[PDB]
């Protein structure tokens, strides 16, 4: 809204990053790394083949690596006797790294409002179920 | 007459609107088709996670086009219901005109033609559902497992899955099911079918439905209590 | 001017002349060149036959509509097949009802209405194919050029294709030549060979390119190829 | 002959409701204020005529037409669309009923057919919806007195007392406080004259006001009585001269 | 729009011009037209050992003496195949004689050269331009064995050696040298397998490679998995000495 | 200022070649018809490319064939990857 | 924006295309005057005078639809002849289904609905003309119905069009208030025609000759149009007063 | 603005741009004129010579409706030819049902609704050419020009194309020449001179003269093309005036 | 993705859902809440109404409560006008099976026909889908009582207790918490009234704003009894259940 640029900004911007690698030859020093959500809609010239020879794809971590992230945030957390770390990892399905610490934050605030030392297992159960479905519960149409 | 069909043709030769019909498989419920020596088994996934949902009155993804032929699909139930109705009308028309039973190879040519005719012609949107047609040839016990893609092409597969995480399940099919020596026993084909559904259903019971097709027009669906009998044996094999 | 005005055949220009008419002429220049002429006795059409590689068969540009008539396609392939089949029925419809062969002057009038139907209504592809229609009737030899706009104009001779100005200029030197020549098809055939050579860049002079078809009071329309056209070449 | 998407009925509002409905209710909201009231012994409807040019004749434009005289009608909506709708409503009411049952059409069946006409304009692409707001007031022997309001959206609902127009928001409160279910037809006519007057007070006479009521069957309005069993027309349109007689006594 | 109704100012079209991309992205189809009959072959491109190569076919038999090689989208090509089978039999209904392969290819193109829906004076069976191309072969009593190329855009051409698909540009340069009018039946079969193996990254076996021939005596014969593997072994013996 | 005609292009092409070295065997009346609808700038490029052809081949003078070769170039719509044609 | 070019409703809930239908009505800038008398109907329309290369007799804004029926159109002339043939077709077909003279009130209803169908269709555009139908009815006598291009119709004592219609409507409004009657005295239709010319000249402020105007006349069981000699004869008796 | 992008759209000026641009398209074509006499009409058109390869006096833009009516037009040739063929079926259909030739003032009535319908439908393209027609009917001499907007009026003279107004200067002189109007044969020599006068700015290209007329006092109401000594006499008269 | 393209029904979104469909249930959610309840001894149907005006007559008119036949009785949640054609078409198809086969139509035969009607607009033609939520309460001997829910889709899903319209997730939570495996009819009436009270912003929950229709064989004196309950009887039920 505030800063637009019009249709002419697309040509002078995306091609300016190309003119940095295309307009200069630097053997060993400058290493340009580009990152965004979707690189497909970008200009194939902006990709500048031959400078970037490696394509790295991102995927969500599996259940084996979730215990390493969960154990760090729960290292300073007081857990009850009925709370198991293997249960929260199995419940998580298609979640990012910030979603692991989100359930620990939500379950920690529930016991903080009630002033409890060890967080009860009921807070962990309500955290993993709620954070699972919040924004989009249904496909809204058909089964897909 | 509405439009010519699909404009712009896409730059890559495959229209995005046609690609959206193919990419619709990678999200919705998974259906793992398999076949053995003497029979064929088509697995399906119906989500019971929603509470107060009656699973008895809700038909599963398995539909019988012919006495010896069934059909399994993953996608929109509305677009697939037409594929079920139009196939059964042709299934009866084939038995009316030629007096012979429904040919598994010929039936898929018409079902793929339904999605083809609506995709080629204009004004009609292409279907976003893919169906797995499995049946037995007349006077033959060898199962035939085919597939009808919304792009208008058909292909045969020994073991093929449709649904989310299909690439992971496809690796489970190649590393276990062997085209040269498939499992002869029915119990082995049912247990390995549920194991393929464990990567999607993720430890569930009512979400797994197994349908076994036997020759001489014999088709029975395993009850929820009978499915848990095979799942119990799978849980014992995980610790081994 | 992509889209905006003139992007559709219905939308006009601010000047009033639709640019789609002028853009349809560019399709003729992209196709093969076809040179033709006539006289008071016979008529000769010289069409160039190209291909992709040596293994590619040379496409024949001359399509036979009638026994006494002939045409050539310098334009798009699909647009001519609809017109060639339409004019094919008109020759038999005139022989079935009126019993008279389709007149070359009357063929251009009915063909003029077929090209407007795409521009008059919405949708479809307009006809930009160059067509040189010849024939022999009791009125003599006639050659009527078909423009991509649909206009039909009779000429002693003309050429349609890439750089057609070179072949049209040679017809100005010979303007007093082929008209006075009567009953001598040899000089009429040699006039078409030197006419197309001026426009061409001299790619291949062999006999698999030039296609010569002649019609007259004695010999009817006949497509010559191979050793038939190898006499003059 | 079909041109591309010209049947497109894609327009939709971000709220989910049809945008054609909101733009239709907006135009009627600014229009002339009509009203209607269903009383115990009768039903009264009233509206203000259109002035426009001072040389225009009020007898030419009639905002109350007649389908069959068991039912009255009044519209605050599109003027031209009313003539087309009545022409189609009669042909549907005659074909689906009078060509079968050969009698006066009932109120419940007639309103359901009028709602389909407004739907066919919305269902068929390229045709704009009817911007008319109709008040269908009729009296039958089953439901008795019935007053229905057909919105341009295509749906109908019954109303004891309702008003449509510029003062429709203010008249809705006036009909609640002033009018009650215990009031009869004579009590509703005086309220209809006061509520309609509060909209435009420029001219309160009967020349710009068209008043019509559905009363008991009148044998003189039918033109013939050979059968004592056959009921006369229940709909009677009041003369503008008769309207001024009630204004002096009001 | 930029469709068939919108004509480009440069003298070309949009939708149909891009249809050549689907041809260039198709499977490799190689064939050679000689006096001893045409030897056709394609690449079925098995994407997994669970795929059954006998059920899927990229080579369809239109007639006993006439057959085609389908490389492209199977959906758009199957509609032309049903019209090709109908037209070939319809010609035998009014004639009952061996039809010219060029005449049969033209009859297939008669439906294949028209597209769209709205038309003033004629019905439209098709709808959208198809991006599939086929190689039609056959034999007659006039010009002998002929090999064509099915183009939905323009008029078909007669090609002695033609390659389409992903290996079109790669195999086209090889057909301008090794091809000769004296190539026998055995030399033609070994040359197709030699060129197809080079343009193919995977291994050469009977699963991903299926060939067929059109002759006068046997008509159109499909090479089974047993004979195709024998022809591959003959290629290995020739490559071992070279 | 429309495009020069036959006799108009012949005099323009002759002036730009006055500073070159030829065998005087060149007839510009044939080259004027070889040039089809060329502006004043497209005519000047003819004499420029004509000298470059004889320069790379080691020719002492510019013959008539160098002018024809210099005018011919693709540009236009040539080298068509488009469908149809036929 | 696109909201002006669409046939469906606008963001204001009011169609702009209906308003644009009146833009073409002022192209000719013709001021028509038609009043309702006792036994007769007088219609006077301005006839634009072109150069000497055109025939002023062939130029007319008034056409004969049927017996006793006539129509004056203010707007596009080429769009008027297309609408004139529609009214003539419905006039003859009405008598075949009934057999009595077609009244003017019904003729204004048919042409209004047909012009309204064009408003609903996404292809056919509405008529940008003004349909004013005049005749002498059997029961209702002289009547004038002015049909709007969007399908609205209402009767007028004295109709007026063009940019100067405010001068004609106001000058004839006070004239009807003094007599308190919509009709005109002198039942003979000869002087009634002359009464409309004087009121038109005083309202427009310019005296027009016989070639600057055309006068339609609607009588009982007859319809005709005054020629150049009849219109000139009217100005003779008006000049003497 | 955006009113010209879609067909049949009401502009704030009251007329569509495509209808306005259709009138300007007539000036891009050849100039055709006409003369309305007492007992008949005279038509004079102009055909441009593309090059020396054109065959003299073969293609005739003058069309004849039945035997009693001539038809000429200007601007786009193919767009005007379809309108002629439309009137051919209408003049024949009227002769079949009513057993009588079609009158001239009503001949534009059938084509008036036809051309008007092309300015209404969206998918249908309006006509961009002007058409002049005339002849001798039972009502005598009549001349009418059909505008691309679908309007026509009685015309004592006809002019269209690029030189239309250059012809109007000469056509208005015939009114001052005689109050009754020139004769049928006298108008042939005057219509030829106008063609040479309107070509003064057109001298970049050549032209050929084509004249046709229909009169009751000569052919008894039969349209005939000028040929023989009558053509050479009109050319020699116009050649001496332009000197 | 970047630009939102909604033009024709053939155009597909990168999410795979037609933008015309995005507003189908959101317009239904904008309307009242219709909650069906399938029990062992019958089926209880309860739905509120969108009209907030007091002058409107809610006693003699049922907006969301309709009766297709003596057995199948449904509830329309969505646009009232656009559903009028599909309801009469359902009554035509219901009589077609009864005309030919001389037998009452079951639920499955009626749902399969009404399913293709919704898809008929989205599949072929440039028309629009009419968003409607059908709650099917039928009667069947084979499967017993059947309860289905039809979105503007063309598919059906079986449900013991379903909730559509406004507060879909809020009302479904109250149903799954108080759900009982026994599920009598009188208990189904209490769970229907208590759920609509918390979802509706009005705490009084007047009788005229509710549609109470119960299909039950467990009525008084142990007999099968079917009735369309007037608001006069609804007011007495709200007092017995403790709502008023």
């Amino acid at each position: 809204d505030s800063n637009s640029g019009g249709e002419r900004e697309i040509q002078r911007t995306m091609l300016e990053l190309l003119n940095q690698l295309d307009g200069f030859d630097d053997r060993g020093d400058v290493k340009v790394i580009m990152a965004t959500n979707k690189i497909e809609t970008l200009d194939p010239a902006l990709i500048r083949p031959g400078r970037i020879d490696r394509k790295i794809l991102f995927e969500n971590p599996d259940l084996s690596t979730k215990k390493k992230i969960l154990g760090i945030h729960t290292s300073k957390m007081n857990l009850s006797e009925d709370v198991n770390l293997e249960t929260l990892v199995t419940t998580k399905d298609d979640l990012s790294g910030a979603d692991i610490q989100a359930m620990c934050t939500e379950a920690g605030l529930l016991a903080l409002r009630e002033r409890r030392m060890q967080v009860t297992a009921e807070d962990f159960k309500q955290a993993k179920e709620r954070v699972m479905k919040n924004k989009v519960e249904e496909n809204l149409e058909g089964l897909y | 007459g509405y439009d010519r069909a699909l404009s712009i043709f896409s730059p890559d030769g495959h229209i995005f609107q046609v690609e959206y019909a193919l990419e619709a498989v990678k999200r919705g419920t998974c259906a793992v088709g398999v076949k053995g020596k003497n029979c064929v088994v088509l697995g399906c996934e119906r989500r019971s996670t929603l509470k107060l949902q009656d699973t008895r009155i809700t038909p599963s993804k398995v539909s019988k086009i012919d006495s010896h032929v069934v059909l399994s699909f993953s996608g929109l139930n509305a677009d697939s219901r037409i594929l079920i109705e139009k196939a059964r009308v042709e299934a009866q028309s084939h038995r009316l005109t030629l007096e012979d039973p429904v040919t598994v190879e010929y039936l898929t040519r018409y079902v793929a033609g339904v999605q083809q005719r609506y995709t080629q012609s204009g004004g009609v949107r292409p279907f976003g559902v893919s169906t797995l047609i499995a049946g037995f040839d007349p006077r033959d016990d060898e199962p035939k497992l085919y597939q009808t893609e919304p792009s208008g092409i058909y292909s045969s597969w020994s073991a093929q899955t449709i649904g989310r995480n299909s690439k992971t399940v496809r690796e489970f099919l190649e590393k276990n099911y062997d085209r040269k020596e498939p499992p002869a026993t029915v119990e082995e084909c049912v247990k390995l079918t549920v194991r393929s559904l464990l990567e999607v259903v993720q430890t569930g019971a009512k979400n797994i439905e197994i349908t076994v097709v036997k020759p001489d027009s014999d088709i029975v669906a395993l009850s929820s209590e009978e499915i848990n009998q095979y799942v119990t044996q799978i849980e014992q094999e995980k610790q081994e | 001017f992509r889209n905006n005005y003139d992007g559709d055949t219905v939308t006009f220009s601010p000047t009033g002349r639709l640019f789609q008419v002028e853009y349809a002429l560019e399709a003729i220049k992209q196709g093969s060149v076809t040179v033709g002429l006539r006289s008071n006795t016979h008529a000769v059409l010289v069409a160039l036959k190209r291909n992709a590689d040596e293994l590619s068969s040379y496409q024949k540009k001359i399509i036979k509509c009638d026994e006494h008539m002939g045409l050539s396609l310098a334009g798009l392939a699909p647009d001519a097949r609809v017109l060639s089949n339409y004019l094919r029925q008109q020759c038999n419809y005139s022989s079935l009802v009126f019993n008279r062969k389709l007149a070359v002057e009357r063929a251009g009038h009915l063909l003029c209405d077929k090209a407007q139907k795409n521009t008059q209504s919405y949708g479809g592809r307009p006809y930009g194919v160059g067509l040189l229609i010849i024939g022999y009737d009791k009125s003599g030899a006639h050659l009527l050029e078909f423009q991509p706009s649909g206009n039909v104009t009779e000429l002693y001779g003309t050429a349609i294709g890439a750089r057609s100005q070179g072949a049209k200029t040679y017809l100005e030197r010979t303007l007093d030549t082929f008209i006075k020549i009567d009953g001598n098809p040899d000089e009429l055939i040699k006039a078409g060979v030197e006419a197309i050579s001026q426009s061409l860049r001299d790619e291949s002079l062999t006999v698999d390119n030039l296609s010569i078809a002649i019609v007259g009071k004695d010999t009817p329309f006949t497509i010559y190829d191979g050793e038939a056209v190898a006499k003059y070449i | 002959m079909t041109d591309r998407y010209s049947f497109s009925l894609t327009t939709f509002s971000p709220s989910g409701k049809l945008g054609q409905i909101d733009y239709a209710l907006t135009a009627v909201k600014q229009g002339v204020t009509s009203l209607g009231i269903k009383a115990t012994n009768g039903v009264v409807i009233a509206t203000e005529k259109k002035s426009s040019s001072p040389l225009a004749m009020s007898e030419t434009l009639s905002k109350v037409s007649l389908l069959t005289p068991d039912i009255g009608a009044v519209y605050s909506g599109m003027g031209p669309d009313y003539r087309v709708l009545v022409d189609k409503s009669r042909k549907v009411a005659h074909t689906s009923y009078k060509r079968i049952y050969g009698e006066y059409p009932p109120t419940k069946l007639l309103v359901s057919e009028v709602a389909k006409i407004m739907q066919e304009a919305t269902q068929s692409g390229g045709v704009r919806p009817f911007g008319v707001s109709l008040l269908i007031a009729g009296h039958d022997e089953f439901n008795g007195f019935s007053l229905y309001q057909v919105d341009p959206s295509g749906s109908y609902f019954p109303w004891k007392a309702t008003a449509i127009g510029k003062g429709s928001v203010a008249a809705k409160t006036f009909l609640e406080k002033r009018w009650n279910d215990e009031l009869e037809l004579e009590d509703a006519i005086h309220i209809a004259l006061l509520t309609l007057k509060e909209s435009v007070e420029g001219e309160f006479n009967g020349d710009t006001i068209e008043l019509a009521i559905i009363g008991d069957e009148n044998p003189d309005l039918l033109g013939y009585t050979g059968i004592p069993t056959d009921k006369g027309p229940r709909f009677r349109k009041l003369t503008s001269q008769e309207i001024n007689d009630r204004l002096e006594a009001l | 729009d930029r469709g068939v109704s919108t004509f480009s100012p440069e003298g070309r079209l949009f939708q149909v011009e891009y249809s050549l991309e689907a041809i260039k992205l198709g499977s490799t189809a190689i064939g050679i037209a000689t006096k001893e009959g045409v030897v056709l072959g394609v690449e079925k491109r098995a994407t997994s050992p669970l795929l059954e190569s006998d059920s899927i076919e990229k080579i369809v038999e239109i007639d006993r003496h006439i057959g085609c090689a389908m490389s492209g989208l199977t959906a758009d090509a199957r509609s032309m195949i049903e019209h090709a089978r109908t037209a070939a039999v319809t010609h035998n209904l009014y004639y009952d004689e061996d039809i010219n392969v060029e005449s049969l290819t033209q009859s297939v193109c008669d439906l294949a050269l028209r597209f769209g829906e709205g038309a003033s004076g004629e019905e439209r069976l098709m709808s959208r331009p198809f991006g599939v191309a086929l190689l039609i072969a056959g034999h007659d009593a006039d010009d002998g064995y002929q090999l064509f190329h099915a183009e939905p855009s323009g008029t078909f051409y007669r090609y002695n050696a033609k390659a389409i698909g992903s290996g079109s540009e790669g195999a086209q340069a090889e057909l301008l040298n090794e091809w000769h009018s004296s190539l026998t039946l055995k030399e033609a079969e070994l040359l197709v397998l030699k060129i197809l193996k080079q343009v193919m990254e995977e291994k050469l076996d009977e699963n991903n490679a299926q060939l067929s021939c059109i002759t006068k005596q046997d008509g159109f014969k499909i090479y089974d998995n047993e004979k195709t593997a024998e022809l591959i072994k003959e290629l290995k013996e020739k490559e071992a000495a070279e | 200022f429309p495009l020069p005609s036959e006799d108009s292009r012949a005099q323009i092409l002759q002036i730009h070649s006055r500073k070159m070295t030829t065998d005087d065997d060149i007839n510009w009346q044939e080259l004027a018809r070889s040039t089809d609808e060329f502006n004043g700038a497209q005519l000047k490029a003819v004499t420029v490319e004509a000298g470059m052809i004889a320069l790379r081949n080691g020719q002492s003078s510019v013959k008539h064939e160098d002018f024809v070769e210099g005018i011919s170039e693709v540009q236009a719509r040539k080298s068509k990857s488009v469908s149809f044609y036929a | 924006g696109y909201d002006r070019h669409i046939t469906i409703f606008s963001p204001e809930g009011r169609l702009y295309q209906v308003e644009y239908a009146f833009k073409a009505t002022n192209q000719t800038n013709i001021n028509s005057l038609a009043v309702r008398g006792k036994d007769c109907t007088v219609v006077i329309s301005q006839k634009k005078v072109p150069d000497k290369l055109l025939d002023p007799t062939t130029v007319s804004y008034i056409f004969c639809i049927s017996r006793t029926i006539g129509m004056v159109v203010n707007g596009p002339i080429p769009d008027a002849r297309n609408a004139a043939l529609r009214a003539k077709a419905e006039a003859a077909e009405f008598r075949y289904k009934y057999g009595y003279d077609m009244p003017c009130d019904v003729l204004a209803k048919r042409m209004a609905n047909l012009s309204q169908i064009y408003t609903q269709r996404a292809y056919m555009r509405p008529l940008g003309v003004i349909l004013t139908f005049v005749s002498v009815d059997e029961e209702l006598g002289p009547s004038i119905y002015k049909t709007d291009p969007a399908g609205y119709y209402v009767g007028y004592k004295a109709t007026a069009t063009g940019p100067k219609q405010q001068e004609i409507t106001t000058n004839l409004e006070n004239h009807f208030k003094k007599s308190k009657i919509d009709h005109i005295n002198e039942e003979s239709w000869e002087k009634v025609v002359e009464f409309a010319i004087t009121h038109m000249i005083d309202a427009l402020g310019t005296e027009f000759s016989k070639n600057d105007l055309e006068v339609g006349v609607a009588t009982k069981d007859k319809f005709f149009t005054l020629s150049a000699e009849n219109i000139e004869e009217r100005l003779v008796a008006i000049a003497e007063q | 603005t955006g009113y010209d992008l879609s067909n049949s759209v009401f502009s704030p000026d009251g007329r569509n741009f495509q209808v306005e641009y259709a009138v300007k398209a007539v000036e891009n074509g050849t100039t055709s004129i006409g003369i309305k006499c007492n007992d008949g009409v005279v038509f004079a058109v102009e055909k441009l010579i593309t090059s020396k390869l054109l065959v003299p006096q073969k293609n005739v833009k003058i069309q004849v409706v039945d035997r009693h009516i001539g038809c000429v037009y200007s601007g786009l040739i193919p767009d005007g030819r379809h309108l002629v063929n439309r009137g051919r079926e209408e003049a024949a259909s009227f002769k079949k049902l009513y057993k009588t030739p079609i009158p001239i003032p009503a001949f534009a009535d059938r084509l008036g609704q036809y051309v008007q319908a092309h300015t209404l439908y969206n998918s249908v393209r309006p006509f961009g050419v002007s058409t002049i027609f005339g002849g001798v009917d039972k009502n005598g001499a009549h001349l009418y020009m059909l505008e691309p907007s679908g309007s026509y009026w009685g015309y004592k003279g006809a002019a269209t194309g690029k030189g239309r107004q250059s012809a109007k200067a000469e056509l208005e002189k015939l009114v001052d020449h005689h109050p009754e109007g020139l004769s049928a044969r006298e108008a042939v020599k005057q219509a030829a001179k106008i063609i040479y006068l309107a070509h003064e700015d057109n001298k970049e290209k050549d032209f050929e003269l084509e004249i046709s007329w229909c009169s009751l006092s000569e052919t008894n109401g039969l349209h005939k093309f000028v040929k023989g000594d009558l053509l050479q006499e009109a050319i020699d008269f116009a050649q001496k005036e332009i000197n | 993705g970047s630009r939102r393209y909604d033009s024709r029904t053939t155009i597909f979104s990168p999410e795979g859902r037609l933008y015309q469909v995005e507003y189908a249930l959101e317009s239904i959610s904008h309307a009242g809440t219709a909650i069906g309840i399938m029990a062992s001894d019958g089926i209880v149907l309860a739905a509120e109404r969108k009209v907030t005006s007091t002058l409107l007559e809610q006693d003699t008119s049922t907006e969301k409560l309709y009766k297709l036949n003596d057995k199948i009785a449904v509830a329309v949640a969505g646009l009232t006008a656009d559903a009028e054609i599909l309801i009469n078409t359902a009554r035509i198809h219901a009589q077609n099976y009864l005309k030919t086969y001389n037998e009452d139509i079951p639920v499955e035969i009626l749902v399969r026909r009404l399913s293709d009607i919704k898809q008929g607009y989205t599949q072929h033609g440039g028309l629009r889908p009419f968003g409607v939520s059908f709650i099917y309460a039928g009667y069947d001997d084979r499967y017993g009582y059947q309860l289905y829910t039809s979105n503007p889709s063309g598919n059906y899903t079986g449900w013991k207790a379903i909730s559509v319209g406004a507060n879909t997730s809020a009302a479904q939570t109250l149903l799954q918490m108080d759900y009982k495996d026994d599920m009598k009819v009188d208990d189904a009436i209490e769970l229907a009234l208590k759920t609509l009270s918390k979802t509706t912003d009005s705490s009084a929950l007047t009788y005229d704003r509710l549609e109470f229709a119960t299909i039950r064989k467990g009525a008084n004196d142990g007999e099968v009894y079917q009735k369309i309950f007037k608001p006069q009887e609804i007011k007495d039920i709200l007092v017995k259940t403790g709502i008023t």
